[PDB]
RNA sequence: UUAAUAGGGACGGUCGGGGGCAUCAGUAUUCAAUUGUCAGAGGUGAAAUUCUUGGAUUUAUUGAAGACUAACUACUGCGAAAGCAUUUGCCAAGGACGUUUUCAUUAAUCAAGAACGAAACUAUGCCGACUAGGGAUCGGGUGGUGUUUUUUUAAUGACCCACUCGGCACCUUACGAGAGGAGUAUGGUCGCAAGGCUGAAACUUAAAGGAA
């Protein structure tokens, strides 16, 4: 199932049949909020900021316990990335398998796996081009 | 008892007795089985052996050795790694001389890598 | 692949080595070999033309016996293969039908009997 | 006088086998004066000279016969080994070839098909040969054992063996004519650059449209 | 609107003989230096060829060069394929697994196009959209248990059993419209072919041979 690869795994969430918060869960809606805020002021991406709540605080899911996701949170309180999460980061080991090929010239392999890290940048570009999330004159690089 | 080393060298096409130093620096006595045959082809054979055991267990007795310690070997390197006929012959004989067999050991030269071309 | 000698002592190495340098020529060989070395090289040479019901013909034997002789050859060659499997020994490629051919078989004659392969499954 | 030993490992699977015939083996031995020990719990076979020993070279062969039977030797063959005249020999053909199929393919050739070239190898040469994984194990006369060699080494060279066994017969019926034994026999055998980045992509008709 | 046992990304401990640049080892081969002894040494089926009393081969010590990575090596691991096996470090990358983290259909098959890239010589397996399995094995995870293990220095595994995801294969299974060979004969055509001793014919002819 995977692209660019053979593998067929599935690892994965399984996110709860329930749709309401925990009967434990005993804290405000609102403090979940500028927790989120606190964290993503600090740097934190929204996948992140996630797993920070999830793991210490009890927070299962964002949306379940407020109502609205991560993103909408923070797009709220004028919190938002230039450019989508998936994206961003795509980009970034693009440029770091780029940074190693000056250095190393006869590193054939990692020509390789730039072709397929620079096609998937291709195929998600255009996918938040068709959406308008991302400008129609945004080019990679 | 005075000790000896003897080397000998099994190929399969001639074989070598060579009576040494414990350093093995100095040699005593070294008899190949071609001086003791009269043809090229039966260098190899264990009677050639035989002889040439016998020539080198008289000279070792008359310089003073009693005992020898056996350090067989065979071509090694990329080639067979077995002693010849030869290799046995010369032990047997060495001991039907009454020079006392200390320690038999094999130093073959076992290449860790063997210089042969993949391709 | 012309040269008849040649192929001929090749396939017939098993029964020669069973029945016995190496007397291959046809004037040396006697004894059981040269009867089997006969009727091995006439079958070869009748399977081209001769149709195949008639040529070859499995020498009958009650029922009883037979399924003991073949679950007992099968027997053998699952452990003869099973040593070497688990060993590192290298065997000869078989037909999935057929049995293999072990020393037993060019020994005991079993092939006249069992025969190559069980008729009915490779109809199936 | 100290007493030489020699200890070969043996596999599990061979523990059946080896238990069974090693009242044999003790014989075969014990006609040489050399004690035999097998040890079931480490798996190790071990063979040494005692006081009665008056050959000292047979200990070798001793060696060699409790390696050919961790080899999976038989015993009525491995025992054979004692005899002066017999020896062993471990050819090596892994490092001939770099392509696994080539491999195969090639060391497939030594058997043939059926066996028939094996046997036909072992029947000229008289000698026992075993074709294992990486490796060919031999055993026989030591002309046997260089003829086995020079087939083994020139198979995975992309000679067919079959030219060696064609060459053997031939050269067995020379031998037997005198006349010829001082002519050669020649005549009657058988004869730009790399670039780093890679180009862009096509942009796909959805995209011009954007 | 869901958050697909669709897909993309994130996080965690990991796994690999995946790739690139350095670095380390190893015995062997060739060569060189010393050095004990002396007539042969390699090679073949025999030789020839080659080296050699200016010491060959062989013995011991030492140095250098190129290649290689034995035994461990497996119907095992990694890689898109070709391929990849010494130690250590650096550089990026990758698979599966675990997740109550995240985007929200962003996907599948794809002619065109782009990236990488002496030899053969006995083989062979019905195919598929497709059911239930068995043994063994590799990587990850959960639980049980009691042996290795061990103690407030840091780290913290090995083995057994049960379950589960994903692999390399092996052995069985239920289901399915999946739409010339071998020879024979030839009043034809085109080719190839017979003989009488040589010399020796326009010459009944010499020497010397062949035959007997
Ligand atoms: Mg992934
Ligand atoms: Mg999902
Ligand atoms: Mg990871
Ligand atoms: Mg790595
Ligand atoms: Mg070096
Ligand atoms: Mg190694
Ligand atoms: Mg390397
Ligand atoms: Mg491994
Ligand atoms: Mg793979
Ligand atoms: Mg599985």
């Amino acid at each position: 199932g995977r692209m660019h690869s053979a593998g067929k795994g599935i690892s994965s969430s399984a996110i709860p049949y329930s749709r309401n918060a925990p009967a434990w869960f005993k804290l405000s809606s609102e403090s979940v909020i500028e927790q989120i805020v606190k964290y993503a002021r600090k740097g934190l991406t929204p996948s992140q900021i996630g797993v920070l709540l999830r793991d210490a605080h009890g927070v299962t899911q964002a949306r379940v316990i407020t109502g609205n996701k991560i993103m909408r949170i923070l797009k709220s309180n004028g919190l938002a990335p230039e450019i989508p999460e998936d994206l961003y980061y795509l980009i970034k080991k693009a440029v770091s398998v780029r940074k190693h090929l000056e250095r190393n010239r006869k590193d054939k392999d990692a020509k390789f796996r730039l072709i397929l890290i620079e096609s998937r940048i291709h195929r998600l570009a255009r996918y938040y081009r068709t959406v308008a999330v991302l400008p129609p004159n945004w080019k990679y690089e | 008892q005075v000790f000896g080393v003897a080397r000998i060298y099994a190929s399969f096409n001639d074989t070598f007795v060579h009576v040494t130093d414990l350093s093995g620096k100095e040699t005593i006595a070294r008899v190949t089985g071609g001086m003791k045959v009269k043809a090229d082809r039966d260098e190899s054979s264990p009677y050639a052996a035989m002889l040439a055991a016998q020539d080198v267990a008289a000279k070792c007795k008359e310089v003073g050795i009693t005992a020898v310690h056996v350090k067989i070997r065979a071509t090694g390197g990329t080639r067979t790694k077995t002693p010849g006929p030869g290799g046995q012959a010369a032990l047997r004989a060495l001991a039907r001389s009454g020079l006392r067999i200390g320690r038999i050991e094999d130093v073959t030269p076992v290449p860790s890598d063997s210089t042969r071309k993949k391709g | 692949q012309n040269d008849l000698e040649l192929q001929q002592f090749l396939r017939e190495s098993h029964l020669l080595s069973a029945f016995n340098g190496i007397v291959y020529q046809d004037d040396q060989v006697i004894g059981k070999a040269r009867s089997r070395t006969l009727e091995m090289r006439l079958n070869r040479l009748s399977r081209v033309n001769g149709h195949q019901d008639k040529i070859n013909k499995l020498e009958k034997v009650p029922m009883h016996i037979r399924r003991g002789m073949i679950d007992k050859h099968v027997k053998r060659i699952k452990k003869y293969e099973q040593e070497a499997a688990e060993g590192g020994i290298v065997l000869s490629k078989v037909k999935k039908g057929q049995f293999r051919k072990i020393e037993s078989t060019y020994k005991k004659d079993i092939e006249r009997r069992i025969g190559g392969s069980i008729k009915a499954r490779d109809k199936e | 006088a100290e007493e030489s030993s020699f200890m070969t490992l043996f596999p599990k699977y061979r523990e059946s086998y080896l238990k069974t015939i090693w009242n044999d083996v003790t014989r075969a031995l014990d006609k040489h004066n050399i004690a035999c020990v097998l040890d079931l719990v480490e798996g190790s076979m071990t063979v040494k000279t005692t006081r009665k020993t008056y050959d000292p070279a047979i200990i070798l062969k001793a060696r060699d016969l409790i390696k050919l039977l961790a080899r999976s030797v038989p015993f009525p063959q491995a025992v054979k080994i004692l005899q002066d005249d017999m020896a062993c020999d471990v050819i090596k053909i892994g490092n001939f070839v770099t392509n696994k199929e080539r491999f195969v393919k090639r060391r497939q050739r030594l058997v043939g098909p059926n066996g028939n070239t094996l046997k036909a190898l072992e029947l000229l040469t008289k000698c026992y040969i075993l074709v294992q994984g990486n490796t060919v194990s031999a055993m026989g006369p030591f002309k046997g054992l260089k003829e086995v060699r020079r087939v083994v080494e020139d198979c995975m060279k992309n000679i067919h063996p079959i030219y060696h066994i064609k060459e053997l017969m031939i050269k067995r019926e020379l031998a037997k004519r005198p006349e010829l034994a001082n002519e050669d026999w020649s005549r009657f055998l058988p004869m730009k650059v790399y670039t780093p980045f890679p180009p862009a992509q096509l942009p796909r008709k959805v995209d011009l449209e954007i």
